[PDB]
RNA sequence: UCUGGGUCGGGGUUUCGUACGUAGCAGAGCAGCUCCCUCGCUGCGAUCUAUUGAAAGUCAGCCCUCGACACAAGGGUUUGU
RNA sequence: AGAUCUUGGUGGUAGUAGCAAAUAUUCAAACGAGAACUUUGAAGGCCGAAGUGGAGAAGGGUUCCAUGUGAACAGCAGUUGA
């Protein structure tokens, strides 16, 4: 390898890691619960387990 | 059995359709005994054939 | 008399079809 | 014991997933039958003619996504037969499918 | 598959010192384990197992 | 990692995501999927939208 | 097997877009009750609002379960320097 | 031994082409040695009154109707049948 495309250092900024499944368009579990909030799966949860 | 000769008797005996003949699927051996129209009729009055209401069409949605 | 078993199986002949056919009147057998 | 009675929920819209439109409620009760070999071990399979309006119910082609049938294994001890049990599946009318078990039901 | 998004150091390019997305193949590696070692010897006929 | 737009819908679009139109009169918008674009094209407003972040904050 | 893999169930993801029912001094208005009421009450009424980013589907070739249930050391045909 | 010979028979092709025009079947039971096809019942469909309905002319000539058989025929089967 003696290329300036080969032995050219790569440096990550970002990495994607949105559903594969569909259009994601949330990268985390936490940053998905943080946009849309409290959902009504997420209140009767608590409010049987207090 | 065979009921062909049966059911085509009790259509002309109800003035019906073969659609609108009931034969009991129950007494089958009872019915396949009765090679007449009399025996169709006394068959009739004894419930095992039996006419069908007719489907309903309702014009309510229309009026 | 008709009892709470005959009241019972008697459902089960008047019931010739599923739901909006038309019940069975009568089921008599004589000779 | 081998005259138990069991009450599943078949997934039947996983099993005629692709299956072409004049086909499906025919292929519903091939699925049925199938996975009543399958949980019973039986060879011979009755379906209950209510059970058969179930699947019809809805027309050829818009089968229900999921029912809830109750398999019997019965004695054929009724005739000469190569199995001596059967399995008679009826249909159990349910208003929700959330949270429904494979339960073992008494006779 | 998924893409990443990383500074360029190509000089000379359009997007020299730019944020660049890419497609990548994520292929899981778990160790490999060595259970034997085989030996050739060179012939007229090529490399046999010795 | 690099600037994050807004959609038709004013969901966070990332790198790599959407498309962007650019009409002839020099306004710009960004869209997440085909389904904020199509929205968006049929002069859909997007206040009476039901997951649209713009209806939520308004209702 | 340190069990196994199924079938349901659950969770996750995702698709569409806010379900039935109930409630509303919401609603173009209209028809009936006026000792009645001093501005009201009885029906019809598309639609709107809250319950409700709800309802419904989601592997069948999606992901994770270790929750339930049964089942799995079985069958048949062959093969020798 | 010939005549694209006459008549009769037989191969390969070959268990091959094919049995694909008009949406569609399913469950249970009975008879039966035997049921995808018969019959009954339940369901889902089609013709949709310019019909896949009910009756005639011409033509056919017994195909009509009962009972029975399951050889051959109904290009799969048949307990059914013109
Ligand atoms: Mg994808
Ligand atoms: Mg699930
Ligand atoms: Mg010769
Ligand atoms: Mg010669
Ligand atoms: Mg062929
Ligand atoms: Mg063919
Ligand atoms: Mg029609
Ligand atoms: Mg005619
Ligand atoms: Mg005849
Ligand atoms: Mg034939």
């Amino acid at each position: 390898q003696t290329k300036r495309r080969a032995l050219e250092k790569i440096d990550l900024k970002f990495i994607d890691t949105t559903s594969k499944f569909g259009h994601g368009r949330f990268q985390t579990m936490e940053e998905k619960k943080a946009f849309m909030g409290p959902l009504k799966k997420d209140r009767i949860a608590k409010e049987e387990g207090a | 059995s065979m009921l062909r000769l049966q059911k085509r008797l009790a259509s002309s005996v109800l003035r019906c359709g073969k659609k609108k003949v009931w034969l009991d699927p129950n007494e089958t051996n009872e019915i396949a005994n009765a090679n007449s129209r009399q025996q169709i009729r006394k068959l009739i009055k004894d419930g095992l054939i039996i006419r069908k209401p007719v489907t309903v069409h309702s014009r309510a949605r229309c009026r | 008399i008709m009892n709470q078993e005959k009241l019972a199986k008697l459902q089960a002949q008047v019931r010739i079809g599923g739901k909006g056919t038309a019940r069975r009147k009568k089921k008599v057998v004589h000779r | 014991n081998e005259v138990v009675t069991r009450e599943y929920t078949i997934n039947i819209h996983k099993r005629i997933h692709g299956v072409g439109f004049k086909k499906r409620a025919p292929r519903a009760l091939k699925e049925i039958r199938k996975f009543a070999m399958k949980e019973m071990g039986t060879p011979d399979v009755r379906i209950d003619t209510r059970l058969n309006k179930a699947v019809w119910a809805k027309g050829i082609r818009n089968v229900p996504y999921r029912i809830r049938v109750r398999l019997s294994r019965k004695r054929n001890e009724d005739e000469d037969s190569p199995n001596k049990l059967y399995t008679l599946v009826t249909y159990v009318p349910v208003t929700t499918f959330k949270n429904l078990q494979t339960v073992n039901v008494d006779e | 598959m998924t893409h990443i998004v990383r500074e360029v150091d190509r000089p000379g390019s359009k997007v020299n010192k730019k944020e660049v997305v890419e497609a990548v193949t994520i292929v899981e590696t778990p160790p490999m384990v060595v259970v034997g070692i085989v030996g050739y010897v060179e012939t007229p006929r090529g490399l046999r197992t010795f | 990692m690099k600037v994050e737009l807004c959609s038709f819908s004013g969901y966070k679009i990332y790198p790599g995501h959407g498309r962007r139109y650019a009409r002839t009169d020099g306004k710009v918008f960004q869209f997440l999927n085909a389904k904020c674009e199509s929205a968006f094209l049929s002069k859909r407003n997007p206040r009476q939208i039901n997951w649209t972040v713009l209806y939520r904050r308004k209702h």
